[PDB]
């Protein structure tokens, strides 16, 4: 199928109708989402097959066709960019200056924008235009609003 | 069964919108991946 680097819908058609799931990234021949998507689930590209490759419940990241490829970090100073591809709905830039999760393991950058639960896996990006984690695992704080983690795998 | 479609480029683009605040927020992420608020 297409192996064009990019962002990519995640769709089911198990549902009603056809109904966008999640988001994820195709780079340098891998895709990425977050585990929660596609629960680890083989995947359709026209008529071609993505199998799963790497993935871990508790970092919620799964690639397929190859390891993990995204590397990039927040600098933790620097506005970011999340390429939001809502359900239904065309891909659209929000700028933002990053929030932080402080963890009894080290701090992550945390983003805070809400979108429908089928945006997970939307990528955040920098400057350079450099994928630096996906957007869909995070916290729902006191005034109800949402706040998600700036998810980042490791590259072997 | 799951299938991808194409959204678009990944690129940065100036003068997007420009939102969201900047929260500081102390986590803790369990072993399902659950991140939850502690107080
Ligand atoms: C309304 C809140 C509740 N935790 N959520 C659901 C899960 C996700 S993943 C991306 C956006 C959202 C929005």
């Amino acid at each position: 199928g297409e192996t064009t680097d990019g962002v990519y819908r995640v769709m089911t058609r198990r549902l009603l109708g056809s109904t966008q799931v999640g988001v994820g990234v195709m780079q340098e021949g891998v895709f990425h989402t977050m585990w929660h998507v596609t629960k680890g689930a083989a995947l359709r590209s026209g008529e071609g097959r993505l199998d799963p490759y790497w993935g871990d419940v508790k970092q919620d990241l799964v690639s397929y066709c190859g390891p993990w490829k995204l590397d990039a970090a927040w600098d933790g100073l620097s506005e970011v960019q999340l390429l939001a591809v809502p359900p239904g709905e065309r891909a659209k830039n929000i700028q933002t200056l990053p929030g932080i999760f402080k963890t009894k393991d080290g701090d992550i950058g945390a983003v805070a924008l809400d979108y429908p639960a089928g945006t997970s896996g939307s990528p955040i990006l920098d400057k350079c235009g450099r994928v630096i984690g996906l957007y869909g695992n995070g916290v729902v704080i006191k005034n109800g609003s949402y706040v998600s983690a700036i998810t980042q795998g490791k590259r072997e | 069964d799951m299938y991808i479609e194409r959204a678009g480029d990944i690129t940065w683009e100036k003068d997007a919108e420009v939102t969201g605040n900047s929260p500081r927020l102390d986590v803790a992420l369990d072993e399902s991946g659950d991140f939850s608020l502690v107080e």
